[PDB]
């Protein structure tokens, strides 16, 4: 991504990331992690900090 | 007789220590001895 | 009063303070 | 006098002396 | 009174009793040699870095008074004209004139000699304290390594050279100058003894870090050892392949690595004192000379050493009065 | 020759490593 | 430079950026006052 | 006697309130007045090079070096 | 270099043999 | 050195611990401070010889760990337990053989050395753990065979015994932190308790099973043996606690309007 | 060269897949006593 | 140069912090944060031959 | 000159803004 | 994973192996073995490499008239720069070897191997039930390796500037690096030298003190040094042993990373001047003269 060569690409990527982050936010507010997610991660404050 | 005599003990770890030391010195100093 | 620790601390400190004063003085020296 | 206050004062004076030394490092002799 | 077999009290007994009292600072008999000598070495270095100049010895202005900072301040070695004169305040040069004695660079000799005797006194202090509480003086034996390094590089090396001028001056930038001087002239990196010394130093740092990390990580939960030797042994057997099964031998190895490294470094610097240096491989030199296309990192190192020598000798050796014209100074584009 | 003796010394060192880590 | 209205207030600005270092030192000195509980 | 007691006590501060500034001022006068240059032989910024010598000084004589340094310096 | 080769061979041989015979004496 | 042979009766079972089944005995290791820890006869490791079952008219007197655990957990009434702790009532939960072997290892570990004594104890512990795993597998097979014979008492006793000798501070190759048999046995006792009318203890054991890395939720969803346990709402409560719904349908329903 | 490229890509993909699936296999860190 | 240097230093430090905190989080989840249990250890249950 | 004096005054006021709070808490209230 | 009733998963995580493989080892062992094999092969025999695209074939192979000390794996050609140069991009294997591709192969595989080595250290810290920060300590040499092999090429824009995989090559890289960035005068490398010297110092002191104490400590060190020892408890002493070299090497690696992006060491050239403005020499500008020699002799052109 360090090879972006025009503001058009930067703003398009920012549109995409903003939309994706909004969708992920409403997804995470309305969802609980899947069993594989609950199994593959340590769920503690220091784990999230890590 | 020999009232005070003790056979030298050199366990396996000391053997490998000595062999490694000798071979390391050899690889280090061969490039200079050959010159 | 004039203990060994007293002598050591003073020998280390009095020259230290004098040298700190000298260094600070030469900080604002000409040129 | 509290010991912690003494330590704070000593540290502040030491920081001031260090700042003076660096200032001289940037102005005066040894500054080019 | 007090003694081996009803020995009358003498002055020596009183002096020994006073010198070995459990006060804040253990003075001991070796204290009489350590404290004056070490104190005067530190004071001489600090005074030289603060006030005394190097203008008349090295043609440099190296002190806080002249405008140098901590890094560039140093107690420069005497001029090469002084050769190996110890430069006493009462010597045939600077006959009692403290000002001129400082100008002659004799302050470096003061610091170096008083520091050598302070190191001797500190080793004797280690011996005395070890005997006081009845412990083996392995710390004194360990300190034999830094004493060997100091004697080799600050005393034996200049003694083998043309004078004190080429000793390492007591300063950060001056020590860097000494290091680059060895690189350029002696090819001290290529010396196998320096190689062994750097291997020992890096291995000692590795041992320090690894031992600390493992002892802190193999600690026991909540007279007895506080960490699991078996756990560390298993971890290193199954990670690296070799592990220490004995704490005694482990700590002795930690002692032995840096000491051996520094001692081999001292031997190498003794060799360099006589210019007995592993500078070049004659076979590679002749191969490069006969074959211009042939080139390796060793030949490049020799070229860099030549560059250092030729470009630095003009200012680093004023006594030689070398004036290299621009056309003869070695350059990369001139190869 | 010179390269072969260097390689022999290096492979001997590697063999010592292997024996030390495995042949306890 | 700063706008003219704030021109006399240059010196205070010159010490503003260093204040986070003063905050970490403040945490340390507060702990010292607490005596490192 | 211990560090905490001795530094906490006001006796230390009052006895050293007139000494530590005295030593600092002593150093300041030692430097500013130029006595450091005179006693330690450090040349002043305006006397590194003389009219006779316009390069870094060099001392050649080993024994007769006192006079050589006297000549090389301003004296 | 005949001298260097001989010296390297001797340095490899004699101390290795000394250590090995010591091990045979007491393992 | 006569045994106290005291008697203790309390409602349900709180503020108590248990020992391993390696010695085929049950001992109260400690009393939990969260509940009524007051106990004159159960203040230390007491080998409870007899434990009457409230449901059964007769008073059981077996010394097996599984028998006593079944009696104490199945009986919701006061019941009764005969603690046969000695006069000293010393902590002897780990009977083993003796400390002569461990003496060398302790002396060698205090000195920070590995050597051979630690190696000897390592080999002893390895063979002991292998034998323990083999015995647990054999007991599980026997319990399943009795299950095929429809003997809930014996199967439950065997499962409790299997869970008894769980290796303390276990660390599996795959970071299990629990023997593979542990979760299976916990789920099996959960279902057996559920179909034996002990709904509350069944839910507690199912929670223990889930805590010990049990992931076969779908099996729990469809299991007639656990059907009775599904009657209690605490079953769904613990299922939600350990298996939350992926998508909060109620949340989107609530936000569908305002 | 293309055959070597495909072989190396396959090897790297296989090893990375083994790594990821293996860490997904390891049981989650839990405290037996709490 | 200043941005690259400072942010590389900060990124390296924060990766080291990830290592530290992730190790500590796994230890806390598994109960190894305090240390090795003195009464018994995972090593003491393994075959002596490493 | 005057700007440097103002900068020094601001610096010392900043440097005291925190120690003032901690000493006030240590003396007044005692919470700290 | 899950191969033949999860037997492969059991074996990879099995601690009964003489050397614990682990899931991080699944990537370390192939990467490290590939790097080892390619390094051995290149050191023993490899055609000379144009370390710079001036078409000067520097030779670092033993068969090409080199010894162990001089032999090295030459950095990748400056023409390649930071471009990815595996075997399949070169027109032929001879061209790949002639441009120094083995150096990128070894460096990439070795960096992945050391990262997975930190990973294995964590894995066996967790498996054996101990506190996992040996990986954090090992991150220091790994950080320095990345700085000299990866970060410095990134900052300088070419893998030709990475440290050669050799001894004489290492010395040449160090001499060049001092020439171009004044490594000695940079405070981070100064801190790293302090870290290494103090690591050796504390290793020697700890070894001596523990050896003397093990008759079958605190008072001896207390009377020896006048400020006594703060780390009276052994746990604090061992943490200090871990921390000093580790953070020293962290900081020297970071210093090198900064110089990769052209942030050199302290430049005190002409720091002190005469009243008339004449430059007065110090040790700084003698170091500068040495650096000038190294710089001019480096630029073979
Ligand atoms: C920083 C922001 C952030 C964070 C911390 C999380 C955290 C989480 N998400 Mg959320 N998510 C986010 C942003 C975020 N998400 C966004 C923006 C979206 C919209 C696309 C989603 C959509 C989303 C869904 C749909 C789901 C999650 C899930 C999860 C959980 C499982 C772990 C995970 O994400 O996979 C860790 C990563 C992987 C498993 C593999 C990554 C695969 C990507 C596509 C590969 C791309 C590689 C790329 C080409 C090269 C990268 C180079 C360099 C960065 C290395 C975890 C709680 C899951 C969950 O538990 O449910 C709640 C789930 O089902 N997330
Ligand atoms: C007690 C610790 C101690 C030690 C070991 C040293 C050691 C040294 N100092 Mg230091 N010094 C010390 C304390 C010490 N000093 C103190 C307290 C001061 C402050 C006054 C100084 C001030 C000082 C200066 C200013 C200088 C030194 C110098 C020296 C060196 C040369 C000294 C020398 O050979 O003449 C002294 C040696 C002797 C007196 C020989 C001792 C042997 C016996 C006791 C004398 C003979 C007695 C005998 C019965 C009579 C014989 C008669 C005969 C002639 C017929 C040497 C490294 C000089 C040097 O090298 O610097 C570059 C230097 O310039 N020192
Ligand atoms: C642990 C295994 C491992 C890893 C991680 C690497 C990693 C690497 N190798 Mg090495 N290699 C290995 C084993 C490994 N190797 C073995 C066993 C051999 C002997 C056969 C080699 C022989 C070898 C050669 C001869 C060369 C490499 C090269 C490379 C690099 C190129 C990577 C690439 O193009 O794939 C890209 C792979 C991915 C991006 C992974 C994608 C995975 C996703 C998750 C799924 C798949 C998506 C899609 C289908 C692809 C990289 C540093 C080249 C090099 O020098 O570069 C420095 C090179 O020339 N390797
Ligand atoms: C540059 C690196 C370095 C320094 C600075 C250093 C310093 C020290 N190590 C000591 C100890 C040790 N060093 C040891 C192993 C090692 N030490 C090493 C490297 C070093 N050791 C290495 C590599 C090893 C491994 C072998 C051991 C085993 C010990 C100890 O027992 C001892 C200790 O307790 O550790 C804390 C102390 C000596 C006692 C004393 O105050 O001197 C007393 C004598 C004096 C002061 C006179 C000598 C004066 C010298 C000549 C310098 C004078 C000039 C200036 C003061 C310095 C100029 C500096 C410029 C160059 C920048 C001191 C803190
Ligand atoms: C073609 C090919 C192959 C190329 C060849 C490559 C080549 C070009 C170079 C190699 C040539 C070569 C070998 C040159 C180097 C030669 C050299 C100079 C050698 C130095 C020789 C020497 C005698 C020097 C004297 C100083 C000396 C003794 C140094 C020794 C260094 C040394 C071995 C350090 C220790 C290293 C190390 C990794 C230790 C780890 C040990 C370890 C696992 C302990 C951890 C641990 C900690 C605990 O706390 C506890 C409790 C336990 C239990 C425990 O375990
Ligand atoms: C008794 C113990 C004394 C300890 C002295 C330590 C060395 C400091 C001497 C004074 C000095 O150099 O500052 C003196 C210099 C003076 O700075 C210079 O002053 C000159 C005066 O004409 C000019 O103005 C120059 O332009 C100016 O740069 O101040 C600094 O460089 C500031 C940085 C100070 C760095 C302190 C050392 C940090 C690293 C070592 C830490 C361990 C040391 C203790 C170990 C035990
Ligand atoms: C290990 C133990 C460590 C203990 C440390 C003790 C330190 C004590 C203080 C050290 C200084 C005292 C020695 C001064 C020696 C001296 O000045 O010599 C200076 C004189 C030589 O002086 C030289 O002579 C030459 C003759 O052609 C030329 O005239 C030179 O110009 C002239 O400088 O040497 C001696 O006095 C005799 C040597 C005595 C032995 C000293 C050690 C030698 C070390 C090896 C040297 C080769 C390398
Ligand atoms: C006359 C013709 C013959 C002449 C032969 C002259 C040479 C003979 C001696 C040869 C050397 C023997 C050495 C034995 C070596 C040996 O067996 O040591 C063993 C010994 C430790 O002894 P222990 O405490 O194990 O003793 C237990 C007893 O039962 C036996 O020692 O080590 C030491 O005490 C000193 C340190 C040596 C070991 C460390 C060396 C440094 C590490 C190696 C460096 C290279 C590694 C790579 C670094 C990058
Ligand atoms: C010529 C200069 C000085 C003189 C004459 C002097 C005098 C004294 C006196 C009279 C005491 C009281 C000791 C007692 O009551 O037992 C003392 C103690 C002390 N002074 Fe100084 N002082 C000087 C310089 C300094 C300096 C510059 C410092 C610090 C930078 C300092 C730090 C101390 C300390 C730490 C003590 C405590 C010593 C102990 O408790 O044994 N002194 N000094
Ligand atoms: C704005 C921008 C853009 C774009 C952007 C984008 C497109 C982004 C994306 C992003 C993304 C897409 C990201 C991703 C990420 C991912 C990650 C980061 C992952 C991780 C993973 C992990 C970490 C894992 C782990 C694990 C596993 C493997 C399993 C087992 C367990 C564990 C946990 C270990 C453009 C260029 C246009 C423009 C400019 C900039
Ligand atoms: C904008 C503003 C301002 C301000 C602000 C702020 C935010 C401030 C802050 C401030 C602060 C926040 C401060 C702080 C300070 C601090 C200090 C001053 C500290 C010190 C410390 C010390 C001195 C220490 C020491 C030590 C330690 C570290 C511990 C241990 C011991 C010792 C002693 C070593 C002004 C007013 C200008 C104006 C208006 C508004
Ligand atoms: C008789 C004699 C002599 C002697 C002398 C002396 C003995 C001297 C001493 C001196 C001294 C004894 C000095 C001292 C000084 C000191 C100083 C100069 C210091 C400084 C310090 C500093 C700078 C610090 C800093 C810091 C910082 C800021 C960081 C944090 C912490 C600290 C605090 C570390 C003479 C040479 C004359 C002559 C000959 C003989
Ligand atoms: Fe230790």
């Amino acid at each position: 991504i360090c090879s972006v060569d025009n503001m058009e690409d930067i703003i398009g990527g920012h549109i995409w990331i903003g939309t994706l982050e909004i969708l992920g936010g409403i997804w995470h507010i309305y969802t609980t992690p899947w069993p594989w997610a609950r199994r593959a991660f340590v769920w503690s404050g220091e784990a999230y900090l890590s | 007789p020999n009232p005070n005599k003790q056979v030298v003990e050199l366990n396996r770890t000391s053997l490998y220590w000595g062999l490694l030391l000798i071979f390391v010195l050899a690889v280090l100093f061969s490039s200079y001895i050959f010159n | 009063i004039f203990t060994v620790r007293w002598l050591a601390i003073h020998g280390i400190a009095v020259p230290t303070i004098f040298f700190l004063g000298a260094i600070t003085a030469m900080q604002f020296i000409q040129r | 006098i509290p010991l912690w206050l003494v330590g704070t004062v000593v540290g502040t004076l030491a920081i001031g002396l260090l700042a003076v030394f660096f200032y001289g490092s940037y102005v005066g002799l040894g500054s080019s | 009174a007090i003694g081996t077999y009803q020995e009358k009290r003498t002055w020596f007994d009183d002096a020994d009793d006073w010198l070995r009292q459990d006060r804040f600072v253990f003075v001991g008999w070796s204290g009489l040699l350590l404290f004056p000598c070490a104190y005067f070495a530190l004071g001489g270095w600090l005074t030289g870095t603060t006030f005394v100049t190097s203008w008349y010895t090295h043609g440099l202005a190296t002190s806080y008074l002249e405008g140098c900072n901590f890094l560039t301040a140093a107690v420069s070695t005497p001029a090469n004209s002084m050769a190996h004169s110890l430069l006493f305040v009462w010597g045939p040069e600077a006959q009692g004139d403290f000002t001129r004695w400082c100008q002659l660079g004799g302050l470096w000799a003061f610091v170096a000699l008083h520091g050598a005797f302070g190191l001797i006194g500190f080793m004797l202090r280690q011996f005395e304290i070890a005997r006081s509480v009845n412990l083996r003086p392995y710390n004194a034996i360990a300190f034999s390594a830094p004493i060997a390094v100091f004697v080799s590089v600050f005393l034996i090396y200049p003694l083998g050279q043309s004078g004190w001028f080429f000793a390492p001056s007591f300063g950060v930038a001056a020590i860097f100058r000494f290091i680059l001087f060895f690189q350029g002239f002696h090819n001290w990196t290529l010396n196998p003894f320096h190689m062994m010394g750097v291997a020992g130093v890096l291995g000692a740092a590795l041992l320090c870090a690894i031992h600390g990390a493992t002892v802190e990580n193999t600690l026991f939960e909540d007279a007895e050892e506080t960490y699991s030797m078996v756990t560390a042994n298993r971890f290193w057997s199954q990670i690296f392949g070799v592990a220490f099964s004995n704490k005694r031998w482990l700590h002795f190895f930690m002692l032995l690595v840096p000491v051996t490294g520094l001692w081999m470094s001292a031997i190498g610097v003794v060799g360099l004192a006589l210019n007995l240096r592993a500078y070049d491989f004659v076979s590679q030199e002749i191969r490069a000379a006969e074959d211009p296309e042939f080139e390796t990192f060793y030949t490049k190192n020799i070229l860099l050493n030549e560059g250092i020598r030729a470009w630095m000798a003009a200012q680093d050796q004023p006594h030689e009065r070398l004036v290299f014209p621009e056309e003869v100074l070695p350059r990369g584009n001139a190869l | 020759m010179e390269a072969l003796v260097y390689t022999f010394l290096l492979v001997g060192t590697l063999g010592i490593i292997f024996f030390s880590i495995f042949f306890r | 430079k700063l706008p003219e209205a704030y021109a006399p207030f240059a010196p205070i600005v010159d010490v503003l950026p260093v204040i986070p270092v003063f905050f970490i030192l403040l945490a340390f000195v507060w702990q010292a006052a607490v005596s490192f509980r | 006697r211990p560090f905490s007691d001795i530094l906490t006590s006001i006796r230390y501060w009052v006895i050293h309130s007139i000494t530590v500034p005295a030593l600092f001022i002593a150093g300041w006068l030692f430097v500013s007045t130029g006595l450091a240059y005179d006693v330690f032989g450090t040349p002043r910024p305006n006397e590194y090079f003389t009219e006779d010598r316009q390069e870094a000084p060099l001392i050649t004589d080993r024994f007769n070096a006192l006079e050589q340094v006297k000549k090389l310096s301003g004296n | 270099n005949i001298y260097g080769l001989t010296a390297t061979a001797l340095f490899i041989i004699i101390p290795t043999s000394f250590l090995l015979i010591l091990y045979v004496k007491t393992a | 050195s006569e045994a106290e042979y005291i008697e203790l009766d309390l409602p349900k079972p709180l503020g108590f611990k248990f020992a391993r089944g390696n010695d085929g005995g049950a001992y109260i290791i400690e009393v939990n401070p969260k509940a009524g820890n007051i106990d004159a006869r159960v203040q230390p490791g007491d080998k409870i010889v007899e434990i009457s079952a409230s449901f059964g008219s007769e008073v059981w007197k077996a010394e097996n760990f599984g028998q006593i655990m079944y009696a104490i957990r199945t009986r919701s009434g006061t019941v009764y337990m005969k603690l046969k702790k000695n006069y000293g009532d010393l902590s002897a939960l780990e009977e083993e053989g003796l400390d002569a072997a461990e003496k060398q290892w302790k002396k060698e570990r205090a000195g920070g050395n590995y050597g051979a004594g630690t190696k000897e104890i390592q080999a002893r512990n390895y063979v002991q753990r292998k034998e323990n795993e083999r015995k647990r597998r054999e007991m599980f097979d026997d319990a399943l065979a009795k299950f095929k014979e429809n003997d809930i008492q014996g199967a439950l006793v065997e499962f409790e015994n299997i869970i008894a000798m769980e290796p303390r501070n276990f660390v599996g190759d795959n970071f299990s932190r629990n023997t593979p048999i542990y979760k299976v046995t916990q789920y099996n006792i959960a279902c057996c308790y559920s179909m034996l009318d002990q709904v509350e203890e069944a839910i507690k054991s199912l929670d223990a099973a889930m805590l010990s890395g049990f992931d076969n939720y779908d099996q729990i969803r469809r299991d007639k043996n656990l059907s009775k346990a599904r009657a209690n709402p605490k079953f769904q409560a613990v299922l939600d606690k350990y298996d939350e719904p992926v998508v909060n349908w109620n949340a989107v329903k609530a936000t569908f309007g305002a | 060269m293309l055959t070597l490229k495909i072989f190396v890509y396959t090897v790297v993909t296989f090893f990375v897949c083994l790594f990821i699936f293996g860490f997904l296999s390891n049981d989650p860190a839990r405290n037996p006593g709490k | 140069s200043w941005l690259a240097c400072s942010h590389f230093c900060l990124g390296f430090f924060f990766f080291i912090g990830h290592l530290w905190h992730a190790g500590r989080a796994r230890a806390a989840a598994a109960g190894f944060e305090k240390g090795i249990d003195r009464f018994d250890e995972p090593v003491l249950s393994m075959r002596p031959l490493d | 000159n005057i700007e440097l004096a103002l900068t020094l005054v601001s610096l010392v006021l900043v440097v005291s803004a925190g120690p003032l709070v901690v000493v006030l808490l240590s003396a007044r209230g005692g919470n700290l | 994973n899950s191969s033949l009733w999860a037997r492969f998963c059991e074996w990879i995580t099995s601690t009964e192996n003489r050397l614990y493989i682990g899931w991080f080892g699944v990537i370390m062992i192939p990467c490290l073995l590939t790097a080892t094999s390619v390094f051995i092969i290149a050191f023993i025999a490899a055609p000379p490499v144009d370390i710079d695209g001036i078409r000067e074939p520097v030779s670092g192979s033993l068969l090409y008239g080199n010894n162990i000390i001089t032999g090295a794996v030459i950095p990748t050609s400056n023409a390649i720069g930071l471009h990815f140069y595996p075997i399949w991009e070169a027109a032929s294997l001879d061209e790949w070897l002639y441009n120094g591709g083995p150096y990128q192969l070894i460096v990439c595989h070795f960096l992945l191997g050391v990262y997975c080595y930190m990973g294995r250290e964590w894995e066996l810290s967790f498996r054996l039930g101990m506190r996992p920060w040996i990986a954090v300590a090992y991150s220091a040499p790994v950080a320095a390796a990345s700085a000299v092999f990866l970060v410095y090429p990134i900052g300088q824009g070419s893998f030709s500037d990475g440290m050669p995989l050799g001894i004489s090559g290492t010395f040449n890289f160090m001499i060049v690096f001092q020439a171009e960035h004044n490594i000695l005068m940079h405070p981070f490398h100064m801190l790293g030298v302090a870290g290494v010297f103090g690591g050796s110092l504390f290793s020697a002191m700890h070894g001596s003190l523990v050896t003397s104490s093990l008759i079958r400590a605190h008072g001896y060190f207390g009377r020896l040094i006048f400020q006594y020892a703060s780390f009276n408890n052994s746990r604090s002493l061992h943490f200090f042993l871990a921390a000093w070299p580790v953070i020293g090497i962290w900081f020297t690696a970071l210093g090198l990373s900064t110089m990769a992006f052209n942030l050199n060491g302290f430049n005190f050239n002409q720091s002190v001047v005469d009243s008339q403005g004449r430059v007065l020499n110090t040790w700084a500008d003698i170091i500068n003269r040495a650096n000038l020699g190294m710089e001019v002799m480096h630029e073979r052109n």
